[PDB]
């Protein structure tokens, strides 16, 4: 996988030269805003349960038909696998703004994700808007002041939303 | 009747790629180190994300993992009574065919993908003329498997990144969930939204 | 491309785990060191080209037959003393590059791994470039954790080479 | 008696070879022979340099001064003797060898190795050695005038834990009890606490296998608990015992020794990947029904 | 046990590789961390037993059923209120040990594997236990590193009973 | 595996008590000690060809019977292989150095190694006196003044000389 | 699927044999035990709503804090009290498939598998379905072989959730 | 898999209701011809070597172009592994008489087999031909009045029928 320093790095072995003061200077900056997104994977690691449940409830009461008896969330297998698959997709989006780059969330989960949700017959739309759900509760997280030194946390926050796209356009 | 032959297919496992250890790397887990009870959950857990891909608490063999624990099997035991489990028959055996059998069994076994469907061909015979445990068993005492993962290893997707790549092949519980488009139309889906 | 950050994923993941305190603190160490680094690696660049020239004179001077002896492997031509040029400037690149991201990874899988095929294959001796990287030790100017991490890293690939 | 297996292990010198007995009026070879016997089997089959042969215990058992049963004991208390394994071995290691030596046998149960630390923490090392040739089994075994030998043998007041942990003291006949593969470690201090026993591997040159030491954690415990169920169907189990792993090499290999248990179905299977591996079997035990 | 330590000694043996810069910013980030770490299980110590009594109260104030319904698995008697507040006892505790050793390594090695089992034989509702936790972030009085690496571990065992 | 905080937990949790002040300030103590002990595990690691190779080197020119035919360092696998086990042992070495524990050293690597080396015939006082030379060379390596704060590293010097000291005597 | 017909077809394919006269045996135990089970079957469907609402009436008086506070997983509104009493339901129509079945196959793979995840997710004790069941139990007014299986797969669920 | 009871519980399920009382009806009349059903999967089983081989022999008498050299079942491996298919069709259309659904034969059995025989060459159309000839042997064997307790044996044998015929359509 990749982190935000480390594309940087194979761009520039790629073309051979060295990182450019500016290059270094925009890591210095990323450098300088790490803690916000420590505390804001964090924050959503200690409300992982609570994003997943409550968008899993908010996703079923909005689609019926997937609880129906006939439906893919019906019966418990399916039903506890859909609440698996939601907190997969949440822990790597985690990963991915731990590392401050979106490879391991494309490598791990969600390169290929969509064919695999094809092949079980897996609403992919569905999923989306669980992720959807939980893209809404978790920047919610992120974003209350209580508790913590406050500060502008809009580019870390922008940066989570664009991880939680792009896992929601993946399994569509 | 003798295994059919079938051709090998250019792999990454077939050819030395001078791996140094990154985080990429697969994590060796393995009772050769002496592992605390924290440790043999996370071997542990790594088997059933190898072979069950996920377990829920109704998949889980107690008695295996308590018998792991003791030191009476050894991984490669451990692994073969995963595959040998009403979990494994059901959601990997029972929902898909043969082929697609052996597939799930080269995949998280010998940790590679199948060199064609001449192999999957080859090897799905095997079940209705020696067993089910008889497939198991001749993947497990494979020279591929010993080779690899030995009998304390936990077995894994082999030299699925190359260096300096982004993305390397798709991890196997990606590209071969349980089943197929067969138990797909068989259970009725997809189902149609709105 | 081992990391701090990448690494700590990688051990959360498998695990089939979120990211604990013990994935934080490693973030925060890896923050630590990050400025350092990144000083470290703006100081070997904005010398990089007086360092390269220094170690190439330095394996010249170590080993004179380099620079007498014909064959593909020696510099005793233009071509021989542009590819050893070459290759210790890539060595300096990449060491950079391992300040920047904080771990081996860039050492790892850009320049160490399957360097011995590399050296048995073109009769290149690892003891040139381990007098190269000793040079760029010895005068790189560095101090404090830029220093540190830096000869980390060239001690890194000097244990690779020996 | 031991017939078949006597050759294997190193019990079949010891078969033929009579207890070596001073008669009274006794001959100069009768005491030389007693000499012998003595120092061969109280020091454990060590090379006895003749600067340390003790020269006046000699003297005194030749003139009829000290009885046999007296030399022993001035043997045992002797310097050479705590040299050799009293002050570099952990004093369960002391007991072993002092059982080994005086009374032929190894210890039975926790329960020696209580009496004879207290003793010996107690009253001292000389005391302790009292207590092994004071002893009522010293008297009904070899008496006065007997060298003590090994007591291979099934006797009358015997325990089958005794007959396994006999091979775990004694490695051999050309084999000196200083020089066997544990060297200065106790070889029954976790049989004696746990009131286990070990597979018997017989001595180097009559068993390929002979080298298994298992290791201090990460052992297969002896019985298959849990059957044949992770075996898929198999009919019985078998605790086999290799050693001398190497070809795949590190890190493939990590530990030289390794226990398995196998069902009978996978026995030709375990069998032809030992020799793959370049082991030696040890033992192999049945391990189920 | 999982600790920033722990797994970085084991990545690094799992590679078969020296420790690298990787592995010395982990020990750095421990380092960061782990007085605060210390002090956090100091304060949770020294006011243990009324954090204790106050999130059992708590927990019987929310569900009040636990205090005058009979039966073994609550707490309408003395002996199923002991067992209560020996319970929260015990998860306070381990939190200190996770505040000690900088990991949820405490807490995975001696409650958090098998707690659904117990929780079901015994019939013992999760969200009481849940209840406990939150009163105790609620209640610490902590700031700073301590806060968040404690609360850390109270949401991870949250999460774990949720 | 422990480490240095995981030992005392541990011991405390067999109590079933919280850790006293006393064992509270301790681990603040060695916590102090820290910069030490990751300063000196980077020494025995950025000369770990040199302390494995020199210590080979001296061990074969006192013990020549190792590397004469028919010795157990003779052949070029069996070489191989003895200067990978040392390199091995100094590794585990700095892995109990890193943690503040001999747990990993004694269950990773001693675990099975005497036992191993009398099962394959390698010589294990001569092991021993192998890795007494690597503790020679690493110890005058971690305790070299020369570009480093200079402080007192006596307690993790004498813990780095005892896990020498474990591995020489487990594998001998 | 757990049933006398489809373990035996499915051990005979496993290891690749013939039925022989084992799996015949197997069979003529379904053909006894089958005629009690459809009967089991209908009789537990005709008064299926009254069963169905005794169970949730008997859940809310031994429980009742679940029809008294608020939340999503209780039934203080008449949400909660539809989901609950579609929840037993399912409970009972499954059993019932059970009871056709011959096994508690239906159960295995349409509520057993992966109930302890949802009973955590969504914070459902057990102990109300538990609770449910005994009341099946004690007012399904079966008798011989029907009472027999019907209770075994009763107690099957009991087993599994408590 | 299912069986005549299951595949019932599996469709009242996806529709998420009882079965009803003619579902119910429909299963206790099929446990009236239980008897029935084990006696013809007794005899198939009883006579499955003779009905393979006999079958064998018929097909390669009006097909000689098949154990011609050259032809598909020519060699004694390919020779075993047709005789093996036959064997192995046989104990799956037996299977599903047991069970009373299709489902295993169609699962374990004929799923991907067209496209196998295509890829190894082997001709679908003999196949088919040879399991008609298994399919009027064994349908004789079952219904053989001599030595069982005479009936009416029409359902049973069109089940039967219908299952070998599933085997023939699956290849041919
Ligand atoms: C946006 C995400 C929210 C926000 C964040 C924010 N945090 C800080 C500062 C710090 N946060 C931490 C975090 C931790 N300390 C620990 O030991 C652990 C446990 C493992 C964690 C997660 C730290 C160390 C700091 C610095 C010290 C401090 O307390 O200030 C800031 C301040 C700026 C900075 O980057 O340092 C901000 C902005 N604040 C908001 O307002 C958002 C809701
Ligand atoms: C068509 C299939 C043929 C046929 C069948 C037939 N059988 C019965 C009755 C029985 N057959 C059995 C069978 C077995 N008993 C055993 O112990 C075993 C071996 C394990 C077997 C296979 C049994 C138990 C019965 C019931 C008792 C009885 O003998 O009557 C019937 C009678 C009706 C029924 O459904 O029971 C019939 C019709 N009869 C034919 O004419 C066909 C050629
Ligand atoms: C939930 C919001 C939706 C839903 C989910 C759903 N998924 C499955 C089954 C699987 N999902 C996966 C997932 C992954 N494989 C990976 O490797 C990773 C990334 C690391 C992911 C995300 C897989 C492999 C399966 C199949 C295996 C298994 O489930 O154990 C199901 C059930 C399908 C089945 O019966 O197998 C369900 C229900 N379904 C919905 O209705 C929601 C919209
Ligand atoms: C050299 C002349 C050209 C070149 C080569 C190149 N190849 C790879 C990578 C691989 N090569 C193989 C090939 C095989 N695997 C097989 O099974 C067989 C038969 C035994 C062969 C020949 C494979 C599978 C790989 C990938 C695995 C691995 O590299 O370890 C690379 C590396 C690509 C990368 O991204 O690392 C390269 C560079 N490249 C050139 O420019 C030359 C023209
Ligand atoms: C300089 C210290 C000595 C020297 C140099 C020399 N090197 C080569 C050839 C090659 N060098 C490399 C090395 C690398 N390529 C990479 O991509 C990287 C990693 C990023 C490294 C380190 C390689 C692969 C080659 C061979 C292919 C190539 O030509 O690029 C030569 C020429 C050898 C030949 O046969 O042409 C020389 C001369 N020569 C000296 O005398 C110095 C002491
Ligand atoms: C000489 C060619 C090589 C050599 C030899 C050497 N051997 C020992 C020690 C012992 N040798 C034996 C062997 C026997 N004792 C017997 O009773 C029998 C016949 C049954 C045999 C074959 C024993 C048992 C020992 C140990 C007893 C003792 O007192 O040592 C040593 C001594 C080792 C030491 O003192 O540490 C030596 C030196 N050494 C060489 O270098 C030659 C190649
Ligand atoms: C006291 C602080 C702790 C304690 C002690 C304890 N020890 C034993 C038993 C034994 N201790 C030894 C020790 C030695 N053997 C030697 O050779 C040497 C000196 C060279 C030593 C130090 C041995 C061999 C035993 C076994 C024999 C015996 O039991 O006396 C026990 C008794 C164990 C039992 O169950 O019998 C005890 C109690 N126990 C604690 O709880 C303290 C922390
Ligand atoms: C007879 C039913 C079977 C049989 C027996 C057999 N046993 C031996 C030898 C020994 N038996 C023992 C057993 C014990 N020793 C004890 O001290 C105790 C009680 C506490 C027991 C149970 C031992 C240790 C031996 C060897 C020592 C000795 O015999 O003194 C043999 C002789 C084997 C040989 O000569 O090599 C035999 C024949 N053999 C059969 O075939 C019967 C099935
Ligand atoms: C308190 C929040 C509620 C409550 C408590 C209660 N608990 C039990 C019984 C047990 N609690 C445990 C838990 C643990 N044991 C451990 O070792 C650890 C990990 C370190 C934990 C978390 C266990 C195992 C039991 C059962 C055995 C035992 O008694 O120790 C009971 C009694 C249950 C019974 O007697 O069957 C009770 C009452 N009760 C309430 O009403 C509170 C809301
Ligand atoms: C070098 C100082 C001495 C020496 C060494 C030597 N070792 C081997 C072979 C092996 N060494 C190991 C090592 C380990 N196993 C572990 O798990 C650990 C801890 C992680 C260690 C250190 C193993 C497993 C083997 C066997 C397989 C392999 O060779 O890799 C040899 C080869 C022995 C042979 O003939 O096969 C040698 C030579 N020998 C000396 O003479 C030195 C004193
Ligand atoms: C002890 C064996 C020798 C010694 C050690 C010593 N070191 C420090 C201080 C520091 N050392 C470091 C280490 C690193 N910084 C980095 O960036 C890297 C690479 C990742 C490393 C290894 C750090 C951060 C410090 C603190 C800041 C500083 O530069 O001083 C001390 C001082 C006290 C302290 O513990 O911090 C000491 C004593 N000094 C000797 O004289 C010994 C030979
Ligand atoms: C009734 C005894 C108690 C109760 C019930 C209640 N249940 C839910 C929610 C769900 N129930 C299930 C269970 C199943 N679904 C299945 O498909 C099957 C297997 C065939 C079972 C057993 C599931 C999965 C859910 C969640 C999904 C859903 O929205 O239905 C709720 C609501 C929980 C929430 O957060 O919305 C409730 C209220 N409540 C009580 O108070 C009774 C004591
Ligand atoms: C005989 C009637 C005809 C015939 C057959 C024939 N088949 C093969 C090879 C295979 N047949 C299979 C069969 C199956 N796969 C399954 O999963 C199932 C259900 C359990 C079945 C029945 C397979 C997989 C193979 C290939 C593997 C193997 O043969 O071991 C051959 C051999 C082809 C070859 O060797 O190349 C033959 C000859 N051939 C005829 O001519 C008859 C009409």
């Amino acid at each position: 996988m990749f982190d935000v320093f480390t594309r940087v790095v194979s761009q520039a072995d790629a073309r051979g030269e060295y990182l450019s003061g500016s290059q270094l200077d925009a890591l210095s900056a990323t450098v300088a805003e790490g803690n916000k997104r420590i505390d804001s994977v964090n924050r959503i690691t200690g409300n992982a349960s609570a994003i997943v449940s409550n968008a899993a409830r908010a996703l079923f009461a909005e689609q019926p038909q997937l609880i129906q008896p006939g439906g893919n969330a019906y019966t418990s297998r399916r039903m506890a696998a859909c609440l698996r698959d939601m907190e997969i997709i949440l822990r790597y989006v985690t990963y991915a703004t731990f590392t401050g780059d979106a490879s391991v969330l494309e490598d791990r989960c969600l390169n290929g994700l969509r064919e695999t949700y094809v092949a079980l017959g897996v609403p992919g739309a569905s999923v989306a808007a669980g992720v959807q759900k939980m893209k809404e509760a978790a920047l919610d997280i992120v974003n209350d002041p209580n508790g913590i030194t406050r500060g502008d946390c809009s580019a870390i926050v922008a940066e989570i939303a664009g991880y939680f796209d792009r896992a929601a356009a993946a399994v569509a | 009747l003798p295994l059919l032959n079938y051709a090998p297919k250019s792999q990454n496992v077939r050819v030395e790629g001078y791996e140094i250890g990154s985080e990429e790397k697969p994590v060796v887990f393995t009772t050769e180190n002496i592992l605390s009870s924290s440790d043999m959950d996370n071997l542990i857990e790594a088997a059933y994300r190898q072979i069950f891909f996920h377990a829920f608490k109704w998949d889980r063999e107690k008695v295996l993992e308590s018998q792991l624990r003791n030191g009476q099997i050894t991984v490669r035991d451990f692994v073969r009574g995963l595959l040998l489990s009403n979990t494994f028959r059901n959601s990997f055996y029972e929902k898909n065919s043969n082929y697609r059998f052996v597939e799930h069994c080269v995949q998280k076994i010998l940790g590679r993908d199948v060199y064609s469907e001449r192999e999957k061909i080859a090897w799905s015979i095997v079940v209705a003329t020696k067993g089910y445990q008889g497939l198991i068993d001749d993947l497990l005492n494979s020279d591929e498997y010993l080779n690899n993962f030995g009998y304390d290893t936990v077995p894994y997707q082999r030299r699925r990144n190359l260096p300096g790549r982004e993305a390397g092949e798709l991890p196997f519980n990606i590209k071969s969930p349980r089943y197929d488009a067969y138990h797909r139309r068989q259970l009725g889906f997809p189902q149609i939204v709105w | 491309m081992k990391t701090p950050l990448t690494e700590a994923v990688s051990t959360a993941d498998s695990q089939g785990r979120f990211l604990s305190s013990t994935e934080l603190q490693i973030a925060f160490g890896r923050l630590r060191q990050a400025n350092a680094g990144l000083q470290a690696a703006k100081a070997l660049t904005d010398n990089a080209q007086s360092l390269v020239n220094g170690a190439a004179q330095a394996v010249y001077n170590k080993f004179p037959y380099t620079t007498q002896t014909q064959g593909n492997n020696f510099a005793a031509d233009q071509r021989g003393k542009d590819k050893c040029a070459r290759d210790i400037g890539y060595y300096l690149r990449i060491v950079t590059y391992c300040l920047v991201a904080g771990g081996t990874g860039p050492l790892d899988e850009y320049l160490i791994a399957g360097i011995d095929e590399i050296n048995r294959t073109f009769d290149l001796s690892p003891s040139w470039y381990v007098e190269a990287l000793k040079y760029i030790k010895a005068n790189h100017g560095l101090s404090g954790d830029a220093r540190d991490e830096a000869n980390s890293y060239l001690d890194y690939a000097i244990n690779a080479l020996s | 008696a031991i017939t078949t297996a006597a050759s294997r292990l190193g019990v079949a010198p010891y078969n033929e070879s009579r207890p070596v007995e001073l008669r009274p009026d006794f001959s100069l070879d009768d005491a030389k022979m007693v000499i012998r016997a003595v120092y061969r089997q109280v020091l454990g089959n060590d090379y006895i340099m003749d600067s340390e042969r003790l020269k006046g215990a000699e003297s005194l058992l030749t003139n009829g001064s000290i009885s046999v049963r007296e030399f022993v004991r001035t043997v045992a208390k002797s310097e050479l003797y705590k040299k050799k394994f009293l002050y570099n071995n952990f004093q369960t290691r002391v007991i072993e060898l002092n059982y080994k030596h005086l009374l032929g046998r190894a210890p039975f149960s926790e329960d020696e190795v209580i009496f004879h630390l207290d003793l010996y923490e107690n009253q001292g090392f000389d005391a302790d050695i009292d207590s092994y040739i004071d002893s009522v089994e010293y008297q009904e075994n070899f008496g006065e005038n007997i060298v003590p030998y090994y007591r291979f043998n099934n006797q009358v007041g015997d325990r089958t834990v005794g007959f396994t942990r006999m091979f775990r003291l004694y490695r051999g006949y050309a084999n000196s009890d200083r020089s066997q593969l544990e060297r200065s470690s106790s070889r029954l201090a976790t049989e004696l606490g746990q009131n286990t026993v070990s597979a018997i591997v017989g001595p180097s040159g009559s068993n390929a296998g002979w080298a298994y030491r298992p290791s201090r954690a990460g052992n297969t415990p002896a019985k298959a608990l849990g059957g044949t169920v992770p075996f898929g169907q198999a009919s019985k189990l078998f605790r086999v015992e290799i050693t001398a792993i190497s070809a795949p090499g590190y890190p493939k290999v990590r530990r030289s020794n390794k226990a398995v248990i196998v069902p009978f179905e996978q026995l030709n299977q375990t069998l032809q990947q030992i020799n793959r591996l370049g082991g030696k079997v040890a033992s192999i035990t049945p391990a189920s029904l």
